[PDB]
């Protein structure tokens, strides 16, 4: 019922059009809402589109920022964001609607409106050295700063090391992101046999591996 | 008009939690088809609720929804541990919609469990770039609320942090990590750093010494 592309990397000023696919359903005899999703306005309703007969309801902080369309032919429905801003970044949900009943969501299409270039990261080494805590398991750590976009993917020794890893969400520092992931080994394995984080970036084709080296 | 949820809830297997949603100008009839989604780990959206008590395909039959006062409640009879999530209310106004704040309910299907902290000193490295950064690692705490607080040589620095949303691990812990920032020579001008964690009224604290 519900597919919409995950992600849009859109330039300050410029336009997105994003989709929402329906499938399981007659397309034309349900309607079909909007929302945005960001952390300091939680969930807002932008608008509706009953594609049947075509009619379309819009918020009042939307009718001039979007434009639902629907394609009775290809089951799917459409909406267009222009003159994006940074408080344009969010993630667009689409909903079919149905007496009353929002049944039915796609995951969300996350838009991310920014003018950074694509940055490989640096990766740095994180070890316990000063005040840490000497005891029985240790907690080691790699730092993948400064990239763009996302994602980056961390694995140790190549793999070996699957338990006791975490890796954490990345922060946004300025237009760039910043994540770190950690793995706990036995306080006799380190520094005693070799523990290193291998980091990749694939959309700037950047690879490193770094070792853990007592501080 | 402005609508209102509970801002979180917490409830144990096997009982029945109740979610409100007002409308700030009350009144809420079954003119505003109340309707309640279930937003969980990932930004996965299920529709529960719908028309005020109206349950949307495939929900199950412990969810409800209905008019209590002046307000729209969602009901959960039997709570389980995948309830955990947050609840968000929708009214709406003949023309528009209006989502409530959400309410993030915990549902106690595990012990209790203290965050692991960790705190990592800037690298070597970073410092021949002038820039350091304290990394605070927070593991297995749950539930996952956490209040994350930095000191420098003692006192505390709300300037140059930055601490990320709880997330859930596969143990269904929660992990969170939290950043300090600052330039090598703000680094060198302070001797004591630390990383305070906040959990259900118990803190944890760990600390370095450049
Ligand atoms: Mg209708």
């Amino acid at each position: 019922q519900l597919q919409q592309p995950g992600a849009e990397l859109v330039k300050p000023g410029a336009s997105v059009k994003m989709s929402c696919k329906a499938s399981g359903y007659t397309f034309t005899s349900y309607n079909m809402h909007w929302v945005k999703q960001t952390p300091g306005q939680g969930l807002e309703w932008i608008g509706v589109i009953y594609p049947g007969n075509g009619d379309t309801s819009y918020s009042q902080k939307f009718k001039g920022k979007a434009t639902l369309t629907a394609d009775k032919s290809s089951s799917t429905a459409y909406m267009q964001l222009s003159s994006l801003t940074s408080e344009d970044s969010a993630v667009y949900y689409c909903s079919r609607g149905g007496a009353g009943i929002m049944a039915y969501w796609g995951q969300g299409t996350s838009v991310t409106v920014s003018s950074a270039k694509t940055t490989p990261p640096s990766v740095y080494p994180l070890a316990p050295g000063s005040a840490a805590q000497t005891n029985s398991m240790v907690t080691l750590g790699c730092l993948v700063k400064g990239y763009f976009p996302e994602p980056v993917t961390v694995t140790w020794n190549s793999g070996s090391l699957s338990s006791g890893v975490h890796t954490f969400p990345a922060v946004l520092q300025s237009d760039l992101y910043t994540l770190s992931s950690s793995v706990t080994v036995p306080s006799s394995t380190w520094p005693s046999e070799t523990v290193t984080c291998n980091v990749a970036h694939p959309a700037s084709s950047t690879k490193v591996d770094k070792k853990i080296v007592p501080r | 008009a402005v609508v209102t949820q509970e801002s979180a809830l917490t409830t144990s297997p096997g009982e029945t939690v109740t979610l409100t949603c007002r409308s700030s100008t009350g009144a809420v009839t079954t003119s505003n088809y109340a309707n309640w989604v279930q937003e969980k780990p990932d930004h996965l959206f299920t529709g529960l609720i719908g028309g005020t008590n109206n349950r949307a395909p495939g929900v199950p039959a412990r969810f409800s929804g209905s008019l209590i006062g002046d307000k729209a409640a969602l009901t959960i009879t039997g709570a389980q541990t995948e309830d955990e999530a947050i609840y968000f209310c929708a009214l709406w106004y003949s023309n528009h919609l209006v989502f409530g704040g959400g309410t993030k309910l915990t549902v106690l299907g595990q012990p209790k469990s203290s965050p692991s902290v960790t705190l990592f000193p800037p690298s070597s490295e970073e410092l021949e770039t002038n820039k350091a950064t304290l990394v605070c690692t927070i593991t297995d705490f749950y539930p996952g609320v956490v209040t994350v607080d930095w000191k420098v040589d003692g006192t505390p620095v709300t300037q140059g942090m930055e601490t990320t949303q709880p997330s859930k691990q596969s143990n269904n812990k929660y992990m969170a990590s939290s950043y300090l920032t600052l330039t090598a020579r703000a680094w060198e001008r302070h001797s004591s750093y630390s990383c305070q964690v906040t959990h259900e009224g118990h803190t944890v604290e760990k600390s370095l010494s450049r």
